[PDB]
């Protein structure tokens, strides 16, 4: 299984620095050129930097090389990006990427990581509050019953929401967060089930926010 | 040469073979009666090298053979000055006594920098030698030759993880199966121009032989012709 | 009319531009400019790059 | 520097249709063109390389053609799981310019939303703020109108909406609307109502609750 695990991103104040890492397995690391591709708000993809198998060929997109430095360590199967003097417009999801086929520096990409989120902002970290969403009464006329979790007033993205530790996935919707006038994010994750099946399970939403080292497991009930 | 054909006696009279403690380890080309051009990685070895021209079947003594001792080896001055193994992979051999030019022993033509490159961009060359006829297989007895098309730089660069310098070029087939191989190194890549053959490359390297998706790599002689002319000039 | 940038100036081997937008041909060592001033002929018994059991 | 112009930028089509996305390069790139598929919350997926060759594990209904400056990605028989944004990528240059992307939406039959209202929690009320959430579940098409009413009085500037991406199996949407209030102003009223308009509904549907009873 090809794996590309990026880390080191997160929230950083303007002018400070980050080091992104990507640790690779499932292929012969030193047979391939490796690259960083970022997805910036709007969902444009943009190649940022790349480096040949041996570290003697590579390059940079416009307006970054004075601040950004790519490197690789073949003994640790890792690729790196040093990011200095960060600016707001550097905010993006940074993917670690692998050249297809020959491993040529000039090829396109066949494998992608999950990305590390880099946020440049003055605002400080703030952990979320998790509140239950439970209807006041339940209508016999509705074929489904709904409940949820309101994950309110946090910063930055992301939060990951799961139900019953990932056991419950059918009928779950986790909505995109909206930025509030406070500058904090909020979202809600809901699940709907056939009305008569409601009592056959417990329903617990598990909210995780790594930037604040917050982990919550909220059991939702009727009241 | 993998996937080539048997040459005829006298078909490639500029082709020579290099012999050392092991016979026929590499190839080369006649520049003039006192000078051979080959690849540096063949000859920067300290081995005491005998050159045989007019050769056809390397198993039998043939009456056309001319054997000469090498008295000087000049790798291009950039070859030993770098770590990369095949950049500037070219070398000159000076001979102890002049060759006798005849039907089986004739120099290869060498144009100037501009025209060597123009001929190369015609896009069709010949390679020859006595190297292996299959990857890690047996070596040829009769001289082999093969027409090979030039591969464009973008395609060549994307065919390998390795660095391809401006002093190299690509030739070979999309589908594989036909390529130069180990033991052919130093032999010529030539372009025929109205029946006159001109040197456009030196057989240098590749990832295996004749593998689909891979190509043969050749030293780009145009970049070195001014150097060749100076060092091999007779008095 | 005839320049080196079209068809090598009709020269068998080498071409250089001269005055009045017309060409002068040349040959590599061991060759002579032929009487037709386009083709090349041997000036030695074993000129470079030719098969000559012929 | 090479520009890649992909069109259309948004597309809507039915299951089994044939859809074509084109990509134009500002100068010739030979056949050095790749196509990516990106589904919501996932990394891009390698589909096609060298303009027309398929990566392993990409269905045979995906097809690429073209060279130089004009290229196309073709989906033979489109499926609900084909909801995605598709991007071209030139790799003739080292800069690797991506296309702008084409978002492909799936058409399906109209489906009315299921509507639910949730009151603020007791634990949230302690903090001084009250959020009332209204859920519109599993509908198509995406256009919908949500209006809040407190004691029959229409609200304004008070509420924020959020929409899911199109669902990869049933091709529907869900929506939340969050009404935010001071704990103080929450207790100045009794009846909280969500009123929903959608082309799948003949008349608007209202789900309400009474504070205090909840
Ligand atoms: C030195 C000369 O005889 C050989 C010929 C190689 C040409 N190969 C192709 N496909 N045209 N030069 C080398 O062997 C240079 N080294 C390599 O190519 C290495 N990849 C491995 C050497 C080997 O396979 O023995
Ligand atoms: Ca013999």
């Amino acid at each position: 299984e090809v794996q590309l695990v990026e880390s080191g991103g997160g929230l950083v104040q303007p002018g400070r620095s980050l080091r992104l890492s990507c640790a690779a397995s499932g292929f012969t690391f030193h047979d391939y050129a490796m690259h960083w591709v970022r997805q910036v708000p709007g969902k444009g993809l943009e190649w940022v930097s790349g480096i040949s198998w041996r570290g003697d060929i590579g390059g940079y997109v416009k307006s970054v090389k004075g601040r950004f430095t790519i490197s690789r360590d073949n003994a640790k199967n890792s690729l790196y990006l040093q990011m200095n003097s960060l600016r707001a417009e550097d905010t993006a999801l940074y993917y670690c990427v692998k050249s297809y086929g020959s491993g040529s520096f000039y090829n396109a990409f066949d494998s992608w990581g999950q990305g590390t989120l880099v946020t440049v902002s003055s605002a400080s970290t703030k952990g979320p509050s998790v509140f239950p969403l439970a209807p006041c009464s339940r209508s016999t006329s509705e074929s489904t019953a709904a409940l949820g979790c309101l994950v309110k007033d946090y910063f930055p993205e992301p939060v990951t929401v799961s139900w019953n530790s990932g056991a419950l996935t059918s009928g779950v919707h986790t909505f995109p967060a909206v930025l509030q006038s406070s500058g904090l994010y909020s979202l809600s994750s809901v699940v709907t089930v056939p009305s008569s099946s409601l009592g056959t399970k417990t329903y617990t939403c598990n909210v995780d926010h790594k930037p604040s080292n917050t982990k919550v497991d909220k059991r939702v009930e009727s009241k | 040469v993998v996937g080539g054909e048997d040459a005829k006696p006298g078909q490639f009279p500029w082709q020579v073979v290099l012999n050392g403690k092991v016979d026929a380890f590499c190839g080369g080309s006649i520049v003039n009666e006192k000078w051979i051009v080959t690849a540096a990685h063949c000859v920067e070895t300290g081995v005491k090298i005998t050159v045989v021209a007019g050769e056809h079947n390397i198993e039998e003594t043939e009456h056309t053979e001319q054997k000469r001792n090498v008295i000087r080896i000049i790798p291009h001055h950039n070859y030993n000055a770098a770590i990369n193994k095949y950049n500037h992979d070219i070398a000159l051999l000076e001979l102890d006594e002049p060759l006798v030019l005849n039907s089986y022993v004739t120099p290869i033509c060498i144009a100037d920098k501009e025209y060597t490159n123009i001929f190369l961009k015609f896009g069709s060359g010949y390679v020859s030698g006595w190297g292996r006829v299959f990857h890690k297989g047996r070596s040829a007895l009769v001289l082999q030759y093969l027409r090979v098309p030039l591969v464009d730089r973008a395609t060549c660069l994307r065919s390998t993880k390795f660095t391809i310098y401006n002093n190299m070029f690509c030739a070979g087939f999309h589908e594989g199966g036909r390529d130069s191989c180990q033991g052919d190194s130093g032999g010529p890549h030539v372009t025929e121009v109205e029946g006159t053959s001109f040197l456009t490359g030196i057989i240098s390297w590749g990832e295996e032989c004749a593998m689909k998706g891979k190509y043969g790599i050749y030293t780009k002689v145009s970049r070195y012709v001014n150097w060749i002319k100076e060092k091999t000039k007779l008095t | 009319d005839v320049t080196c940038n079209i068809k090598n100036g009709r020269c068998e081997q080498f071409c250089k531009n001269s005055a009045d937008n017309k060409v002068v041909c040349s040959c590599t060592e061991g060759y002579r400019l032929a009487e037709n001033q386009k083709s090349c002929e041997p000036a030695v018994p074993f000129p470079c790059g030719r098969v000559s059991v012929s | 520097d090479i520009q890649m112009t992909q069109s259309p930028s948004t597309l809507s089509a039915s299951v089994g249709d044939r859809v074509t996305i084109t990509c134009r390069a500002s100068q010739s790139i030979s056949s050095w063109l790749a196509w990516y598929q990106q589904k919501p919350g996932k990394a891009p997926k390698f589909l096609i390389y060298k303009a027309s060759k398929l990566e392993r594990g990409t269905p045979s209904r995906f097809s690429g053609s073209g060279d130089g400056t004009e290229f196309s990605l073709t989906i033979s028989s489109l499926q609900p799981d084909d909801f995605a944004t598709y991007y071209c990528l030139e790799y003739s240059s080292y800069i690797r310019t991506f296309g702008q992307g084409t978002k492909v939406e799936i058409k399906r039959t109209v489906a009315a939303p299921s509507v639910f209202i949730f009151p603020p929690s007791d634990e949230q009320l302690k903090s001084g703020t009250a959020s009332v959430v209204c859920l519109l579940n599993n509908f198509y098409p995406r256009e919908a109108k949500v209006q809040w009413k407190v004691d029959a009085a229409l609200q304004s500037g008070n509420s924020q909406e959020s929409v899911t991406e199109q669902d990869s199996k049933d091709s529907t949407y869900s929506l939340s609307s969050t009404l935010t209030l001071s704990k103080a102003d929450y207790e100045k009223h009794k009846v909280y109502a969500c009123e929903v308009t959608h082309q799948g509904l003949s008349s608007p549907v209202t789900k309400s609750f009474n504070r205090g009873e909840c």
